[PDB]
RNA sequence: GGUGUCUUGGGUG
């Protein structure tokens, strides 16, 4: 839905890295290199960001009803 | 709907003692201690501290159920020593070791700064 | 007799080798730093207007998971030990979040930096959401479109990680000992050869590998422990280590107190 | 009396148990009640 | 034997956490010419056979408002059925399911094909994994 | 219901007399029953639903 | 103080 604040397994804060990750993917860096640069070293933290599906973009498309 | 509160792990009620000592009559000069609202963190520390004293002959602990936050500890000592006294001795020794550890860590951290 | 040798020391993490201590002591320290070091986290949320797509308790869970500065949290009282019928200015920190999207294009992101500390037991240095830099935007909390609004009054309280993971000052405490398996505490599974098929520990060069002529030693116990504490910014690494030590000291003092005053 | 909202044109209004179920601004057929005024607390857990 | 240990901290951080929505429906029937049911908060004097739940949560229209916590056996849609030939009404109120808790999300109100009043009440709740929940790979 | 009360415990289908056995009660949190694992063979039970 | 009946389809053990 929206990026989780913490890593499930260990609890590192990954919620402040989604925008940097998107900008890194924009400038051509492949996913492993982007995750390396954000200093996500444990594969739990890495799969937190690598497997996220951002559905809030899809939910926001339905007009506010008030 | 049947989940107990997450603070009953550590918050001791007023009608529940923190510590309760009963003697083991089967072997001489032995006692059974039930620690309420504690877990492996204190138990393993105390057990491996007590296991290194010459006057402690038996020491062990168990956590009978993971869903209940207590452990029970069996401690035996030699004839002259009392297991209670060995327990205060172990507590004081670990306190001193932690204080020394803190002092050295602070000195190292200051030099590293 | 205990000794500490810091190998790396920055604000969020400290990597240190611990020596001349029992393994039980080191593991008790790891457990205490993971579970029993008090911090501050939002424990009560009050919704005024939430017209976002996210649900009220979804946002409440996310807000509860936001790290807050907890440097002075030890000078604070547990909300179960205060005489106040309701959290008073001294056992809680009150935060505000107000967000709103004006205009008919674009999306307004709601970040943790938008949280504003209103009250709290001043001048204690608690409560502020942790920023990485001066220009940090914090954690993503929600997103807002046209006329969608968020008006929230959060309460923050003192707690430990036993009660809920949001009070954990630490993420992952790496911990190992005996990189060369001299003590033979493990027994390596292999297909052809156990030395080729298993990667070396990152602290292998800190200890001499066993010689082929060497025989097994049955007196050696574990004596050197390599551990890397990491934080979430709520506490500093040295603060986490020192307060874990102090918490262990006070637990032991509690045991000593009960023993003496049960006589 | 009690606050409602339109389903088509998002208009807010209030009906008094005797008008039909309808919106004023457009005349749309489905309406939603408004969020309560009380204050709701969550545990953030 | 196909049991499985799960991390409590990961549960606390949101692992396998899910939202639940239950929607109740109700409308007014027409038993004749001027004999119909009505959405209205039923007063004890004019009504009989009232449910054992509480009615103190209904607005003046016999409907609860979104944002209100509801427990089991609580009434969320008040309705009265007239007594055929004061104290001339029977109740047809819809309680919440005796097992479920939650918070009202979206109370819809419209009219059916025949112009009679129509109500849908969606409840919301969150289910956090605990002992006995079923998982598979 | 309290600790050590004898209660009859049963899984369907009840193919033989050892599918319905008397147990002593122990009160516990959560909404799931607890069984020692050696008695799962006479019941033909497992813990996957 | 009193919360109704029968079939169809989809699952769990
Ligand atoms: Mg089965
Ligand atoms: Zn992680
Ligand atoms: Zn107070
Ligand atoms: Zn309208």
């Amino acid at each position: 839905m929206i990026i989780p604040v913490r890593c499930f397994s260990c609890g590192k804060v990954v919620g402040d890295k989604w925008d940097a990750y998107l900008r890194l993917l924009e400038e051509g860096k492949q996913e492993g290199d982007a995750l390396d640069e954000l200093k996500l070293k444990r594969y739990c933290c890495r799969r937190m960001v690598l497997t996220h599906v951002d559905l809030i973009e899809k939910f926001l498309r339905y007009n506010p009803l008030e | 709907m049947n989940a107990p509160d997450r603070f009953e792990l550590f918050i001791l009620p007023d009608d529940v003692p923190k510590l309760k000592i009963t003697p083991d009559s089967r072997v001489p000069n032995c006692i059974i201690i039930k620690f309420e609202r504690e877990d492996h963190t204190l138990a393993n520390l105390l057990r491996e501290e007590l296991a290194l004293y010459p006057d402690v002959t038996f020491v062990a602990y168990k956590v009978e159920h993971p869903l209940f936050a207590n452990f029970v500890m069996r401690l035996q000592t030699e004839e002259g020593t009392r297991p209670k006294q060995a327990l205060e001795r172990a507590c004081a020794s670990i306190i001193n070791k932690l204080k020394t550890l803190d002092h050295k860590f602070n000195e190292e951290w200051n030099i590293k700064n | 007799e205990p000794k500490v040798n810091i190998i790396n020391a920055q604000d969020d993490e400290v990597e240190l080798m611990l020596s001349d201590v029992n393994l039980s002591l080191a593991n008790s320290l790891r457990r205490t730093m993971l579970a029993e070091v008090p911090t501050l986290a939002i424990d009560l949320v009050e919704i005024k207007m939430n017209t976002s797509v996210l649900a009220d308790e979804f946002i409440s869970h996310r807000l509860g998971l936001i790290p807050l500065v907890s440097e002075d949290v030890e000078e604070m009282k547990y909300s179960r030990d205060c005489t106040c019928e309701d959290y008073c200015d001294e056992c809680s920190v009150v935060l505000e979040l107000s967000a709103r999207h004006e205009g008919e294009e674009g999306t307004t992101d709601v970040y943790s930096s938008s949280l504003i500390k209103v009250s709290g037991p001043g001048n204690l240095n608690v409560g502020e959401p942790v920023r990485r830099d001066d220009y940090d935007q914090g954690i993503l909390l929600c997103k807002l479109r046209n006329h969608q609004e968020l008006n929230i009054r959060c309460i923050a309280k003192k707690g430990i990680a036993k009660e809920h993971a949001k009070w954990s000052p630490c993420s992952a405490i790496a911990f190992e000992y005996d990189p060369h398996n001299k003590l033979k505490h493990t027994d390596f599974w292999f297909e052809v050869d156990a030395k080729k098929e298993w990667p070396d520990s990152k602290y292998a060069t800190w200890e001499e590998p066993p010689k082929p002529g060497e025989v097994f030693d049955y007196k050696a116990k574990p004596n050197r422990f390599y551990m890397t504490v990491e934080t979430t910014g709520s506490l500093k690494a040295n603060q986490v280590f020192s307060r874990g030590i102090k918490t262990l000291q006070e637990k032991l003092a509690n045991v000593l107190f009960e023993l003496e005053n049960s006589r | 009396g009690v606050k409602y909202t339109c389903g088509a044109c998002a208009h807010n209004f209030s009906l008094n148990k005797s008008d039909p179920v309808r919106c004023k601004e457009c005349g749309h057929r489905v309406i939603y009640k408004a969020r309560t005024k009380r204050m709701i607390q969550f545990d953030a857990r | 034997e196909d049991s499985m240990i799960m991390n409590q901290s990961s549960i606390d951080r949101g692992l396998f956490r899910s939202l639940f929505f239950r929607s109740y429906m109700d409308q007014e029937k027409r038993f004749g010419i001027s004999i119909v049911e009505e959405f209205e908060k039923p007063t004890r004097a004019t009504t009989l056979r009232l449910k054992h739940g509480t009615y103190e949560k209904l607005d003046e229209d016999g409907l609860i408002a979104p944002g209100v916590r509801v427990s089991g056996d609580d009434i969320i849609i008040g309705k009265t059925t007239p007594i055929p030939p004061y104290h001339t009404k029977r109740d047809a109120s819809t309680p919440l399911r005796s097992t479920e808790n939650g918070i009202v999300d979206q109370v819809l109100l419209t009219t059916n094909q025949e112009g009679l009043k129509f109500v849908k009440v969606r409840m919301r709740t969150t289910k956090v994994p605990q002992i006995g929940d079923k998982f598979a790979s | 219901l309290m600790d050590d009360d004898p209660v009859l415990f049963n899984r369907q289908p009840s193919l033989h007399k050892m599918s319905m056995m008397a147990h002593r009660v122990k009160v516990m949190p959560y909404s799931t029953f607890r069984l020692n694992l050696s008695v799962t063979s006479p019941y033909n039970a497992d813990f996957d639903g």
